[PDB]
């Protein structure tokens, strides 16, 4: 909605409108600085789980740095309280469930704290009493800080009310017993939010190095210093080149996997498509569009398509 | 933007029955739940029964079992059906509507309809 | 440098109306109370009203059911609505306020403004 | 200095310099992280028009989301109001007219606010009292709201008491009206910011995509591999190289085009540069050079040499 | 935890910790936006000292703009002001010194304002009475102003103390004189914060945009008709449309140098990758790693090896 | 930064003429507009007349017929042209400079030069 | 987190000897400098000594040319040796840790321990 930038006036009384509004016009400010660089600024840091009670139907977040669409960043290793446990009892039925971390949404006409009245629809802020530490000095004072009312709800469930974010899936194993899906991505603000990704794309890098290796030491030696290319090599240096150009791009965005996946698919879809000159077995629309939701349907066929390419790439 | 309107009010006997109309218009696709308050005389709002746009519906401890709320989706029109209504039930009631644009949650009203129960 | 301003007083006549306006200056108010003192040419200061914390305000015996203290955020004033005036209230009439600044806090008054009926 | 980050204390009277300063320096923050991945954070986001009073020389904007070099976002549609009216009385004589959102200079020894007193300078901020609702609770309380004057100018006049940004070029009919040019492009921020950019945008991710799949169907090859390659091979998946790992790439930035055109000009001259090898009437010199202030000289020149060097 | 996000209330206390926590905020967020795109959004932006007054061991900080890996921007031009002289009286018996910008910590704990009494840590705040201009009108007020306490360190020195980014190395000539070393690199936030690294980045443009104009004058005079038949034209094509490629995305980062490293260095690698096809006297890993903290061990190897890759033909 | 030296001031009878002079220096490329403001005895500072880099005047609607500004480009010098003057114009005059640098603007001030209406 | 406990307070007279001990235990590998504190009867806390993790010492001037810090690294305890003792060394002595993680400071405390300097 609105934001309504506070004046500071010198007699004026101080009121909480001129702290949310600025507070709400630095998170927006913030925002569009991200949406400069990225077309999805939102989704998993860290989406860290106890799986000690899932024998008991029961889930437990540990860790979640979720930022929302909206361009509230949520942590509870920071600034907010971990979501109250999530009972699958309802789900007893189903072989596979859906985590998502809700946040309510900003009610624009008020109401946002979560006071024990009652009301048709969640509110987004909870109010907890905090000894907070003041800073300059050594003395500490009770505060009213403000604790995002968090939940894990399941995505089948009716959700329009709050701001959702995948966080995990939950599949049976073969004895029915509730575990963490592997195979689960959710939307990405990191590549490292996802291990089983980061396994996929180590195991990527190592099959492109061993590849152009093989392939580097296929070339004829033009002189001692210079490597020979004719018209027979137009696979092996078109090949050679796109591995090459790559490898230490793909490198770097791996050794540090912090950053936001976007950068990432560029790059993969790049080499991808430069793969793609040499196969007769795929369309070019055999490199899978980027969407942010769902990373599953983005990565996983990517990284497969890019391992049958490097392996039939020889010719 | 959500406009309501409300129609069905009116007076009644204890014990009687009364049925609330609310006509949704502008832009409904956004509708996250519809709810009916109420404002007694002299005391503060209170809501009344509340629906999703799914269809899951929630009542207030005081009119649980006595009312009835449902929705007309092919007529955007929300229904508040009371039955076995006390004088404590006399208030004006209103229509409301929380709403959802890119991101944000927006809280939309009726005029509100005066419903009178007397003893 | 803290001041309170005193405003819209004078020359009135009997069973009339005057608004007593109290502001400050040289700082932004976070958490205060403010209070109306009356001193009249013989007796001394006497607290006319003052605004209760989290509750209704506390007026004298003399002017209870005459004066409505009243605080505008909009205009960042607190007001003294003084009806029904009589020749007895005719007093110097001061702006008290209680100012917080974090744990600490101030008792200001303001120079005072002459009141006549 | 011009900032002074605030330290809050325990026994401090709350003064509005605190928080004018706390504000200055969260926008030069947030300033200095757009600054690390791109060298002109500043721009338009949108610039929208009503055309209706055109034939009665006024021109009004709908929406202005723009963002001043200084590192103050304005946005019409959440935190600012529209500006006045722009009357075009005073370009009767003009066939063009290049219209400017014109923000003033933040003054560091004060006065910036427009109170209605005599000055000789335009005043950057403007108090409208707006209530305002309180978030946690129902009520709602007036406070004074900070509108920045924005005015609607022409490049022509003098604007240095200004920080200025293009967002229309007034061009004339055939009758001699007054029309919105275009080919105007603004200082981009989102390429969705200009929709006749958008427009060719599309156009050349579609050309592409016609001249590759024609391409690729022109690959020989023997049973189901490819044919011992002739000395047409070399210019022909040379040419597929470029094509094909360009094209994810730029389909990409294209579907969600709201990202920095520095994102887009980059892959679009790697895309000219990797195109131009075979070209003998084009030299590598061609790829037009980034201009922030003028996008007109950098993308339309780029998209016909693209689109030229795609036919030939 | 770190934050407390505060709570607005009406007839709520104001304290200075809700202030404090909104800031402190503020920077993560910004700091959160910054690791979106960027690995390692810290570093030097600009680094300048005086160079006069360095024969007597002093060395004076001019300008100072450095962003610390707690997400603290410090900035002397505009909020900060400079360190005291770094006395280098006690590195006598040295040939060379590594010069630290250091912020000292800050303690969750607090203490953080240096208020004279004795501590066992360096405080990160100082406080600076300043008559500062309120913006709606005229007034001026003085208001307690934020002064990080800043110090020129040594890396031989015992730091954990303190946040720390290297800002100089100090060198002695062949009189024996302290001067800055011209091969210094900080960690970069800007590549113009390295006036050295910008002149060998604008040599190997140069020299890439030299090898380019060379090669197109072979395609010519083996004369082309349109119509490429020799097998020498072959590799020369290819290592072209390399040179071709990489040359207007390199241009644009130079224009304007004031974009983080890992742009540059992604760019510089995939150029450097795309050049190793055509020769056999490197490895298949010549392409050194991304290592932020020592540019010195990633841009000079790289340039070497690019300068190198370009002279080949 | 920028210097202003006011001079031209002095004693003049009523219906009488005086020029103001206010010499300029230091980094006059970043002036954006001039002004004369007057401050009269036991009377808040007026801005009595402007005029831009480019030119452009302005008047106080007091002054406004009465007094000139002008701008010679070529030797940094301000001008101030009264006439008919009146009692009401005696004040101090003062020169000034509003001058911008990286985005931001600033005050310069003259030290103000005295101005008598008498008989 | 890092725990403390101290040792070796009591009762002597003027111009006697004492030894503090204070044994540190948890995540001492976060340590950057241990202290030792004292707070006086009606008195705002004061710092008496500190040694840096890799040992460099620093006493306040009211205790300067008199005690001594030192840390047994093998043992993980912090000794304070006080000579010379004036009744204005009266006072609660308190450990303390200033430990480090992830770009962020934290102080950890003893308990205390009484000293009383009796004199004439």
């Amino acid at each position: 909605m609105k934001i309504y930038r506070p004046l500071w006036e010198d007699g004026a009384f101080l009121m909480p409108q001129q702290f949310q509004q600025q507070a709400a016009w630095d998170v927006h400010l913030a925002d569009s600085v991200a949406r400069m660089g990225l077309a999805h600024p939102w989704g998993v840091v860290a989406a860290e789980f106890d799986d000690s009670l899932l024998p008991l139907s029961r889930l437990n977040a540990t860790r979640l740095i979720v930022r929302f669409p909206d361009g509230t960043l949520i942590d509870t290793e920071r600034a907010d309280n971990l979501p109250p446990v999530c009972d699958l009892s309802t789900v007893s039925d189903r072989s596979l469930v859906d985590i998502v971390l809700a946040l309510p949404l900003l009610n624009a006409n008020g109401g946002n704290l979560d006071n024990g009245s009652e009301s048709e629809r969640p509110r987004r802020w909870k109010s907890e009493r905090v000894n907070v530490q003041e800073l300059a000095g050594h003395e500490q004072s009770e505060v009213a800080v403000l604790r995002h009312n968090l939940t894990l709800r399941m995505a089948h469930q009716e959700n329009a009310a709050w701001l959702t974010c995948p966080v995990t899936r939950l599949v049976r194993d073969a004895q029915g017993q509730w575990c963490r899906d592997p195979r689960f991505i959710p939307p990405l603000l990191t590549l490292s939010a996802s291990p089983s990704l980061m396994t996929e794309l180590l195991e990527l890098l190592h099959h492109l190095q061993a590849r152009r290796q093989r392939l580097m030491s296929m070339r004829r030696e033009n002189n001692a210093r210079l490597a020979d290319f004719a018209v027979a090599d137009v696979s092996l240096f078109w090949l050679l080149n796109a591995l090459n150009s790559a490898e230490p791009v793909l490198k770097e965005l791996l050794d540090m996997p912090y950053r936001h996946p976007e950068l990432l698919y560029r790059e993969l879809a790049r080499l991808a498509g430069s793969l793609l000159t040499f196969s007769l077995e795929h369309n070019v629309d055999a490199v899978p569009a980027y969407h942010h939701e769902t990373p599953e349907n983005v990565f996983p066929p990517l990284l497969s398509l890019l391992n049958r390419l490097l392996e039939a790439s020889l010719p | 933007q959500v406009q309501l309107v409300e129609s069905g009010g009116g007076l009644v006997q204890a014990g009687g029955t009364l049925k609330l109309s609310c006509a949704a218009s502008g832009s409904i696709s956004g509708i996250v739940v519809m709810a009916w308050y109420r404002q007694a005389p002299g005391k503060q709002r209170e809501l009344v029964a509340s629906i999703t746009s799914g269809g899951t519906t929630n009542y207030a401890d005081s009119v649980k079992g006595r009312f009835t709320i449902s929705k007309d989706n092919a007529e955007n029109t929300l229904y508040l059906r009371m039955n076995s209504l006390k004088p404590e039930d006399t208030a004006v009631y209103y229509c409301k509507a929380f709403f959802r644009r890119d991101y944000v949650g927006y809280d939309y009203w009726g005029q509100g309809t005066q419903v009178t129960v007397s003893s | 440098q803290v001041q309170l301003v005193e405003s819209g007083g004078g020359l009135v006549q009997p069973g009339g109306s005057l608004r007593l306006s109290c502001a400050a200056s040289g700082i932004m108010l976070g958490y205060f109370t403010m209070a109306w003192y009356r001193q009249a040419p013989g007796k001394q200061r006497e607290l006319v009203a003052t605004e209760i914390s989290g509750g209704s305000a506390n007026y004298a015996d003399a002017v209870k059911g005459r004066f409505t203290i009243s605080r505008d955020n909009a205009r960042s004033t607190v007001y003294l609505q003084m009806n029904s005036l009589k020749p007895e209230d005719t007093a110097v009439y001061y702006c008290d306020a209680r100012i917080w600044r974090g744990t600490v806090y101030d008792n200001i008054s303001g120079p005072g403004t002459q009141v006549t009926v």
